[PDB]
């Protein structure tokens, strides 16, 4: 698994070393948000990771620099860039540059990354140097190449044999959208190229929920093997419950007139959701992800409130950190949810919410 | 901009199908439970009625008189439009005020000068918008139906004729005969018969097309009402009952009882 | 596709093979199409697609059929652009095929694989004078039990409960048995989730099924229909289940 | 031996278990019944209800009833049934006020027969929260 | 609009704003067909909030006094989180929903429903 | 839409029509929400009835020319 | 249509007659989505008084009376607008909205709501 | 639709086939909101024992065709 | 007349010899079946049929001539 820093990403939609995934969705709506987010949790690991800002403002890529640089992850964060005064030679030639880059690191038997932003900027710059040239123009303009263009630069991050040092870049691109239409030619060429897509629709951006992670369309074509032992389990159990509170989205005011089994149902999908929203720049580790999916999908939080819920949860990973590191030791060295580990999170759990309720 | 627009109308009209579902099931939850809600006031009206049957056989001999069963000169009759408080049901309402409208146009030519009593918040707000119609008492939903609804519309109908401020009381409400079909029956409550049998305005009784107790079934995908005619039956007599307490006095006591019972399965069929 | 194609029609001309072609999927071959027409400096067609789109499907199409040396036989998936089939690929690959296999979601979060969805599965060979009145009028039964159970999920399933009828829970028990019928251990699902595979053939799966609606199965447990072979399979994991009853 | 109660209401049914001995009123005066009574019809008005198995005396708010007495069963049939401690005795006192207050605005058959009513309605809540 | 670049309650009263906005857009299409009598207290208070809320972010400028017909106002940015903590904390329910129409202080808005009420009085 | 406004009205007009289009846009999307209830306030719905009248008085008939001095 | 050529009441009638049928054209998507009952009764006054005149524009004509079987109607402008006033008074409304369907004059209507009801 | 059809289509078929347009024409239509209206009449239950027994006499086994003296 | 053998088209929507008919409708619902049962309907009536048919499958093609073959047609 590609460790990304988000509960939704690495629970729900899950990302491993080598799988390209895109991050469709409008404009201004957390996918430099995410993208950055999953750069930022890589120093636990020791990938190498890569941005390529193509077209960007030439500020929010030192903005983002700076960010990188200020929280230390540009210890080993290669950031390629060429921004929109370029001609379109060059924003067309970046995320190459970018891609080789990881390529030699990912052939020195060292796992990468690479972050191309966006794919939409590259294919305008691609578009305007065919249609200079006087090649024919077709779909929206576009030339009879940009899927070609596309899927020559994607095809290039694999999870190579083990007789070749198991090297892995995990191409993560982004591609954004107008009016919400991923059926245009640059959105639907880019999301037939990546194994999955993880659509951010603004939407729930402007709904509280941040990521605005779209779980009913965003899927991943990997499964369970971008996700460890101990995850996977609980990542079963929330995605039934998930998709429980989804079907039961309609039954909204009608709470109380529904059945009391529906009633829970609702209610514990509501924490749930309050769970999944998490502050930019915020990275959870595997315990810090295992503990928090855990602690919502098995009804330890129905007691509480969907206010308090973030502060509670917030303060029960401080309490289960400090009080009780054995956890860590044993996610980390077992990699599996035993008996043991989930019966001293219980324990962490109902000493926290005890002394919580006294406050 | 026309395939955004586009786009978010096929949304509204999605959300409004899938709202329009929703509002589906939870109606036939409530009714569901309002079925259920009849079989919580049946063992009461029914041991009720049998004791007004079997204790009436030794006094089917001499004469009560009881005011509830009295016979007022026959003048005025007043009209209980049982209407729900809500909207979007459909002609419920809308075929109550026509079976309404028609029972005040009806009863004008006689020379009756009937009033009226309004029970549900889209009928009772018809009636403070109409002057013409001579309103005693408007009714809402807020106290509770189980008790306090039919209580308070008991008492009411009980004070204008215990006094017998009115002539006569009667009832407009309709019934669970089927889902295609709601009919609103004219049922008179106030001018009784001692027996335990309703009469009609002009005194038919009624009652024999009973078949009480509907529970929803389904013969196929879609459910009818399956009204299902009557189950259950356990009166005998008291053989020596050598009562106490007047049976004037008694048959008084035993008539408001069975009042309210009837107001309560009237609210409850209406909801 | 079309190396592929005369890959298979070799086996079909020379060897009287059934042949087994897949085209996973068709949509990308239509899109090459387009693209390579773009780039050709061709006038393409009314939504984007080649000029050439139902002349490009029918010269790889037309080469998949059954002669008498063998038969062809293709199962090509397709990917529908935004579910909108009155798109030209669609529209244009409909043209050809004749069944359609819509795998569902439902049946996999439910649990019971293959994953198909028996009321969006469509066939031209459905029908009474190819396959049989026998074979045609127990496939329409099992259709019409399973359209009773799917808008009786909501009525029961969810809230009504109302001892629903009789010849309703008729209908209920055995869409449960047909549901979990249709299910079948796969062969090489063996080593993958642990189930030894059977072959079914087709009088079996129709003396099965009308066994199941006839009124004769529907005594024993739901579950003993369920990833199972045959008939008598089931019956003998029902016998199986009911000495762990007794246990 | 020990007879049947079916504190029954028209919406619900409140206490259907058992009891040894009830005195409760009438609409003339009032009754008391030991086990193993003669059928009796009884005409019970609105009034508080005293009721003795093995606790103490318990208050029971009722509102205008009638009890077909048989054999080892009373149905205690009121449109209002309800215990004396759950009403609020300070709801009950200005319940009381108010009905004192309210009963003399009332000048009329129409409005005197809503005003004894109530008057008596908050005297028998009271009778209730007070034990 | 960052916690870390403009104040922790600037930001979120502004999520918080923009959130029951969003709430209100939403339930637009349902209470359209619906009707406004099958909302529940906490969704009719979120839409007769949001009513206000929407007529309280427009101000009279000062090049527009040709446009509106009123003197030209300046808001200050306290003035307005000032506002919006009043209207969304619940303390201003009693006032009309044309009260927030054009004012510049939530004082104003205040002023200006005192005026509309004692002119409706007379 | 008018980019000119009141500066292109005699002093008169300027002080009658002061705030009237942005008061009868107010009027007509509050009476098409009002549309959407049951009951309402009367205050409300006296708002509704003079903004009715000011809706009414602003049919002018084909070759139907008002003055200044009538308009306002 | 401007008052100075067809006069006053031609242009009255056929104004009013435009605005009822552009009331119930508005009033068309409320009533496919739900129906009817939801309406006010003054709006059910217009949607009912659109609905006959939405058939009453029928006409059956000289030529496809072949088709339909109804044989051809001439009917002229001075009685057209007195069957259209007689409708939008409403000394017609009570007979139903089918008896308009597919006739001449509004002596054709009357009769036609007289003659299905004799048809038991 | 058929223009010329009435022209071509013989004698014995127009007399027999007036009736059956006319009773399905208003079999497609009384089968529009079946259910509220005109549930329990005569005219309803005998027209849907005969609209839907009109539709079932017109449904056909393909290649079969009948000649004019079955069809009329 | 032109009969197509078919109760509907030829009782409410006839057909003459010598009028156009279109026969319009989606994909797989039936139009072949009706060009068949009116060519099939003209056994013995001296209406030489012709079918052209463009761009379609082969083996419906084959299949139809199969049946024209083995109905007498
Ligand atoms: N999880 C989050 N919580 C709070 N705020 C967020 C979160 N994610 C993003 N934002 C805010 O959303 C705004 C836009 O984010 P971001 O730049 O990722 O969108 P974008 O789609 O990359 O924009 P563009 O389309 O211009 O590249 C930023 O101001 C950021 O602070
Ligand atoms: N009246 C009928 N009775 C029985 N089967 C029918 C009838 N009409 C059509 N079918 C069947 O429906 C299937 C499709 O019909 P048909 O081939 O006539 O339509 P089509 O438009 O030609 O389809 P396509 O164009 O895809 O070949 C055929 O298998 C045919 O046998």
């Amino acid at each position: 698994p590609l460790q990304t820093g988000l509960i939704a990403i690495d629970a729900m939609i899950p990302v491993g070393r080598g799988q390209r995934e895109l991050i469709i969705g409008d404009r201004q709506t957390g996918k430099t948000a995410v993208a950055t987010d999953t750069i930022l949790n890589q120093q636990g690991q020791n990938v190498i990771c890569v941005y390529v800002a193509i077209g960007q403002k030439a500020s929010s890529v030192a903005q983002v620099v700076t960010n990188f640089q200020e929280r230390g992850a540009m210890e080993y964060t290669i950031v390629v860039a060429e921004t929109a005064d370029s001609p379109a030679t060059l924003q067309y030639l970046a995320p190459y540059t970018g891609a080789a880059l990881a390529e030699y690191f990912m052939y020195r038997e060292r796992h990468t990354l690479i972050i191309y932003d966006d794919l939409s900027k590259q294919a305008q710059a691609y578009r305007q140097m065919s249609l200079l040239l006087r090649r024919p123009p077709g779909r929206e303009a576009y030339p009879g190449d940009v899927f070609y263009l596309h899927s020559r630069l994607l095809e290039r991050a694999a999870k190579l044999s083990s007789l070749l040092g198991e090297g892995s870049m995990t191409a993560l691109p982004i591609v954004e959208t107008q009016a919400g239409d991923v059926s245009a030619y640059i959105p639907t060429n880019v999301i037939s190229i990546t194994d999955g897509q993880i659509f951010l629709s603004a939407d729930l951006f402007n709904a509280g929920i941040r990521p605005a992670i779209n779980v009913g369309i965003s899927v991943s074509r990997v499964g369970s093997a971008a996700q460890i032992k101990a995850m996977k389990k609980v990542a079963g159990k929330l995605k039934l419950e998930l998709a429980q509170f989804a079907e039961l989205e309609a039954f909204a005011q009608f709470a109380s007139d529904l059945d009391k089994a529906t009633q829970n149902q609702l209610a514990r999908g509501q924490r749930l959701r309050e769970l999944l929203k998490q502050p930019q720049s915020a990275p959870l580790t595997v315990e810090e992800q295992v503990m928090t999916i855990y602690t919502g999908t098995n009804g330890y939080l129905d007691s509480l409130e969907l206010d308090q819920v973030r502060k509670y949860l917030v303060e029960l990973r401080t309490y289960v950190k400090t009080n009780k590191p054995e956890f860590q030791e044993i996610i980390s060295s077992t990699k599996t949810f035993t008996e043991e580990a989930e019966a001293l999170l219980k324990e962490a759990i109902q000493e926290q919410m005890e002394r919580f309720l006294l406050q | 901009a026309n395939l955004r627009e586009l786009r978010d109308r096929i949304g509204s009209v999605k959300n409004t199908q899938k709202i329009t579902e929703a509002m589906k099931l939870v109606a036939a939850a409530k009714v569901r439970r309002a079925q259920e809600a009849v079989v919580n006031g049946r063992p009461f009206s029914e041991t009720l009625v049998e004791v007004l049957y079997n204790m009436n056989e030794q006094l089917q001999t001499e004469d009560v008189d009881v005011p509830l069963t009295k016979i007022r000169t026959v003048k005025k009759v007043a009209l209980m439009v049982v209407t729900g408080d809500r909207g979007l049901c459909g002609g419920f309402n809308n075929m109550l005020l026509k079976k309404a409208e028609s029972r005040i146009a009806e009863l004008k030519k006689l020379g009756v000068d009937y009033t009226i009593i309004s029970i549900g918040k889209k009928g009772n707000t018809y009636f403070i918008r109409r002057p013409e119609i001579p309103v005693d008492r408007y009714f809402d939903g807020t106290n509770l139906p189980t008790a306090k609804e039919a209580q308070a519309i008991a008492d009411d109908v009980f004070s204008l004729f215990v006094s017998e401020e009115v002539d006569k009381v009667e009832m407009l409400y309709t019934k669970f005969v089927s889902l295609v079909k709601s009919d609103p029956v004219i049922h008179t409550l106030l001018p009784l018969s001692p027996k335990g049998e309703i009469c009609d305005i002009n005194g038919k009784c009624v009652d024999a097309a009973e078949d009480e107790l509907f529970r929803l079934t389904t013969k196929e995908g879609k459910l009818t009402v399956e009204r299902d005619m009557i189950k259950t039956e356990t009166p005998a007599f008291s053989p020596i009952l050598e009562f106490e307490q007047d049976p004037a006095q008694i048959l008084d006591a035993l008539l408001p009882l069975y009042l309210n019972s009837q107001i309560l399965r009237a609210l409850q069929e209406s909801l | 596709g079309l190396t592929a194609l005369t890959m298979a029609e070799y086996f079909r001309d020379v060897n009287e093979q059934d042949v087994l072609l897949f085209i996973d999927n068709i949509f990308r071959f239509v899109q090459a199409g387009s693209e390579v027409s773009a780039l050709l400096g061709r006038m393409p067609s009314a939504v984007g697609y080649q000029p050439t789109l139902s002349t490009e499907m029918g010269s790889l199409q037309e080469r998949i059929t059954s002669t008498k040396e063998g038969s062809i036989t293709s199962i090509q998936a397709v990917y529908v652009p935004a579910d909108d089939l009155t798109d030209p690929a669609p529209a244009t690959t409909f043209a050809h095929l004749d069944a359609t296999t819509v795998l569902s979601r439902g049946l996999a979060a439910k649990g019971i694989y293959p994953a198909v969805d028996p009321l969006d599965s469509t066939s031209t060979m459905l029908q009474p004078r190819i396959v049989g009145e026998e074979h045609y009028e127990i496939a329409q039964r099992v259709k019409e039990t399973l359209q009773r159970y799917k808008e009786l999920q909501d009525i029961i399933a969810i809230l009504g409960l109302d001892e629903l009828s009789e010849e309703d829970r008729l209908t209920v028990a055995r869409a449960r048995k047909i549901e979990r019928f249709l299910s079948q251990p796969f062969f090489v699902a063996e080593v993958f989730t642990g189930s030894p595979g059977k072959y079914v053939g087709l009088a079996e799966t129709i003396r099965g099924f009308q066994l199941i609606l006839s009124g004769e199965l529907d005594s024993l447990p739901e579950q003993a229909f369920y990833l199972v072979g045959n008939i008598d399979e089931a019956t003998a994991k029902a016998m199986n289940l009911e000495m762990e009853s007794k246990l | 031996m020990t007879l049947n109660l079916c504190v029954l209401t028209p919406n619900r049914s409140i206490w259907n278990s058992e009891v040894k001995e009830i005195i409760l009123s009438t609409n003339s005066g009032q009754i008391g019944v030991l086990p193993n009574h003669a059928p009796t019809a009884t005409a019970v008005d609105i009034g508080i209800l005293r009721i003795r198995l093995n606790d103490q005396w318990l208050t029971l708010a009722l509102m205008g009833g009638f009890a077909r007495i048989g054999n080892n069963e009373i149905t205690i049939l009121v449109n209002d049934a309800e215990r004396g401690s759950d009403i609020d005795p300070q709801e009950a006192q200005q319940t009381l006020e108010i009905a004192e207050a309210n009963l003399r605005k009332a000048e009329g058959k129409r409005q005197k027969i809503e005003a004894n009513l109530a008057l008596r309605r908050a005297r028998t809540r009271v009778e209730a929260s007070n034990t």
